[PDB]
């Protein structure tokens, strides 16, 4: 649903991160490959060494991505309907993954912004990424 | 229960360095927050309206302190982690009827927290291991069911 | 997301059961209460014998609810908005037994209506009874 | 792994009224409708664009066979059911990487469908017999990971 408060709280953090974003990306990718390796199955020809480029290039994709999303925040279904049809239609990605990703993209940001990360932001970032995820299973249900 | 020598040695060698009346409080504290239907579970612990008033609990925290208590000890028999549980696995099964997906969400939180105090010092290699820790520790406590 | 087929074959097979509603109702409670026994819990002072009036009668209160919310279908957060409080904040239901409930649901309609029960009417019915748990979790996310 | 004298034999009762080359069929049919992010798993298949496209394709009938066979199988044999799909354990686990939510996902679909069949015979506590059968098989086919 994403409350005012959320959405605010969800802004500040995010906006916080700046230039960052690109490299809390590639690490929380990394952490995700590495913590649950099943997820390396839809990444084949990837190179996932711990500099990879591909990686760190494909970090730095995402970010962006959920800074858009940051953007649109109160109109997501348009802004993303594009990613959709890739990972749901096109890529047909089991919608447990999308779970493990939040969760290592939090495990970052609380670590690099432990200032920043309270209960209270904790709880609005997992909030909105929860939505982003339904949003991209969106042609599952 | 998988982790290899350094893993092995690494886990143990953060838990060290753990401040004890902390981290306890704080993860049972932000499960509190983050995921509200798990409030039913402790209505006699008082209020826990606002996230101020969950962290702000004598009993949350003192409770907490008993759930660290729990991984330092099956943090030491990882053999028969299995086993270790076995009572918490009777109680928190048919005395209290949690279901398991819950304790999922408290072993991630956790690995939140930690990563939140040793900031840098908790690199992917290490949440890599404590993440397998943390799955034999819920694993177990389930088993009662199952 | 409920595309228009969707909400059109839900019509079709709902209307379907007319005055069963409040029967079928009943049934799936009794065979979740009877499968998935941790159920029991939300209902203490309950008499959960089969005949029970109790539950004959609380079949007949989600029933009527599952009605109405086929009718607001393109307005739900609105139409059950006064059941979310007290599913969600009051009583705090864990949102898995949404997810039982919803099976016995359909357990019972392809016992009743085999003739209806088609993969096209059946896919289209878990999507619609997916929303209307979303709708009442509404305060978790 | 928990049937109780009638149930053990209420199960069985039912399935072997059970038209095998029909229910296998339209289980693993059904599944690939409800739950289209399955379908990337079977690709070999073919068309799989309309749910009459689906159901009318003789592979995936002709695999829904070999499903039933499995359930046939650990049927009968209640008693090792963690240990009768030993290999399709370490098949769907490594060699395919199927999260296991999915087997729970199969399992009741085959409810849906029995209870299709069987119109009225099949009753609550048919039903509640069932799904534990069902739940054990899962169960068992994830052993292999954890
Ligand atoms: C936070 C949720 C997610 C977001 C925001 C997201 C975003 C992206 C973006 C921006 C791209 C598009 C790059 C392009 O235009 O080519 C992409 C591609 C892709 N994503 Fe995700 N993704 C998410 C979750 C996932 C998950 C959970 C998986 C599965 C483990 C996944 C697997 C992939 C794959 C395989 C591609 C194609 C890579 C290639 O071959 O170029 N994504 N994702
Ligand atoms: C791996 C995770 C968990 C561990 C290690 C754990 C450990 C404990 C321990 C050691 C006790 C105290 C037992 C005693 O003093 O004899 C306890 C009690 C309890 N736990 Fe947890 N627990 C876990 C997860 C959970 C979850 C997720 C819930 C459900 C939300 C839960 C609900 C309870 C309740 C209600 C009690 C009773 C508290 C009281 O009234 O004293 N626990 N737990
Ligand atoms: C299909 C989804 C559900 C719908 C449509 C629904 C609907 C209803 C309705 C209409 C009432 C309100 C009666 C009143 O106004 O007093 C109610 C009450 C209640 N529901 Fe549900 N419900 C659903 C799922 C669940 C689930 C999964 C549980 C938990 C197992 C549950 C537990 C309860 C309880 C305990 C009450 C209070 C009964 C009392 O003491 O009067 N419901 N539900
Ligand atoms: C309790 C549930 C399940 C049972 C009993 C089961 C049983 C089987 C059996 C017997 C085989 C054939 C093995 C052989 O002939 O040597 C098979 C293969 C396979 N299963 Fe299922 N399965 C289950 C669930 C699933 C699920 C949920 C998926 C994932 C969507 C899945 C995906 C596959 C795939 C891809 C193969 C390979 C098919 C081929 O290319 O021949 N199965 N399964």
């Amino acid at each position: 649903v994403l409350s005012p408060a959320d959405k605010t709280n969800v802004k500040a953090a995010w906006g916080k991160v700046g230039a960052h974003a690109g490299e809390y990306g590639a690490e929380a990718l990394e952490r995700m490959f590495l913590s649950f390796p099943t997820t390396k199955t839809y990444f084949p020809h990837f190179d996932l060494s711990h500099g990879s480029a591909q990686v760190k290039g494909h970090g730095k994709k995402v970010a962006d991505a959920l800074t858009n999303a940051v953007a649109h925040v109160d109109d997501m279904p348009n802004a993303l309907s594009a990613l959709s049809d890739l990972h749901a239609h096109k890529l047909r990605v089991d919608p447990v993954n999308f779970k493990l990703l939040s969760h290592c993209l939090l495990v970052t940001l609380a670590a690099h912004l432990p200032a920043e990360f309270t209960p209270a932001v904790h709880a609005s970032l997992d909030k909105f990424l929860a939505s982003v995820s339904t949003v991209l299973t969106s042609k599952y249900r | 229960v998988h982790l290899t020598p350094e893993e092995k040695s690494a886990v143990t060698a953060l838990w060290g360095k753990v401040n004890v009346d902390e981290v306890g409080g704080e993860a049972l504290g932000r499960l509190l927050v983050v995921y509200p239907w798990t409030q039913r579970f402790f209505e006699s612990f008082g209020d826990l309206s606002t996230p101020d008033a969950v962290m702000g609990n004598p009993k949350v925290k003192a409770h907490g302190k008993k759930v660290l208590g729990a991984f330092s000890d099956g943090l030491a028999h990882l053999d028969n982690l299995k086993g270790t549980f076995a009572t918490l696995s009777e109680l928190h099964c048919d005395k209290l009827h949690v279901d398991p997906e819950n304790f999922r969400l408290l072993g991630n939180v956790l690995v939140c927290v930690l990563a939140h105090h040793f900031g840098k010092e908790f690199t992917p290699p290490v949440q890599a291991a404590y993440q397998k820790v943390v799955a034999g520790v819920a694993n177990a406590l389930a088993h009662k069911y199952h």
